[PDB]
């Protein structure tokens, strides 16, 4: 039952790709979640486990899975600066403009953190530069508030 | 660090 | 002009237990209340990991001692759970809510009870922990001690 779900969450957190494959073969739900809606893919993205992300993708993971707070794994990877994970999630069709419960898209989070190379890739995959979070802020607005002139120059042209 | 049951403890668990 | 990613570096330094790095980051304007996507702060991480020197550094810069992450964890929950008596003592002396409840309804007393940290239970009681508080499984700290057959703990909680 959900015993395998707990085991799969932990294997994803620890980066044990062989254990992920074993648990899937045991019948683990690839989209298992804890009481906060957090899935193995969430934990792999948070922890920067590119190989786990790749394996879960092959086993049919849902890259649009959203937790209790509206985070998809793309939110987590974009906020923490994990370029490779951001790229593979986008390449497998994750919603580039998914919004958390405060209306932040991954572009917003990347802007907040000054992750220029992740902003570039998000834009490349169709990030919405005009999207406003619930505070009325676009990514460009965030870069102005933060004094990140490199980020603003990228976004202002758009 | 070893995983422990608890709210969001996965995010507090890294390395040993 | 090119952004400052010191918040992330502080979180990483607190989690890694790099005492000198934390001092240096704080001395150069790092946000003492920086947090990640889940509201986890350097103090949360230092409290769970047992990094007392780092806790004290953050206290020199006016850290929010009662900050809650997205899961309802406060630093006192985390130090009480993982058995870091010295951090529990310090947090209590700096005005942390002794009966704060996480998303499971657990107070720090519940968590210390689950793990058999007798000294922590004692100091929590000294600072007014509520022995009548039931978590969302309906358990008091006393109930947990009985469920775990911990005679010493049951004696402390009467």
């Amino acid at each position: 039952g959900s015993d395998l779900g707990k085991k799969l969450l932990e294997a994803a957190r620890a980066g044990q790709d062989d254990e992920v494959r074993i648990l899937m073969a045991n019948g683990a739900d690839v989209n298992a979640n804890d009481v906060y809606g957090i899935t193995p893919l969430h934990l792999a993205a948070y922890m920067g486990h590119l190989e786990i992300v790749e394996v879960l993708l092959k086993y049919g993971v849902d890259v649009n899975a959203s937790d209790q707070f509206g985070n998809t794994p793309l939110h987590l990877a974009a906020d923490d600066g994990h370029l490779e994970i951001v790229e593979v999630l986008l390449k497998h069709g994750t919603d580039v403009n998914a919004t958390d419960t405060w209306g932040s898209t991954p572009l917003h989070l990347a802007a907040h953190r000054g992750h220029l190379e992740i902003v570039e890739v998000l834009l490349k995959y169709g990030a919405d530069v005009n999207a406003q979070d619930k505070f009325g802020k676009t990514a460009f607005d965030i870069s102005i508030d933060n004094g990140n002139e490199d980020l603003a120059e990228i976004l202002q042209k758009l | 660090k070893r995983i422990h049951i608890g709210p969001g403890r996965a995010f507090y668990t890294t390395x040993p």
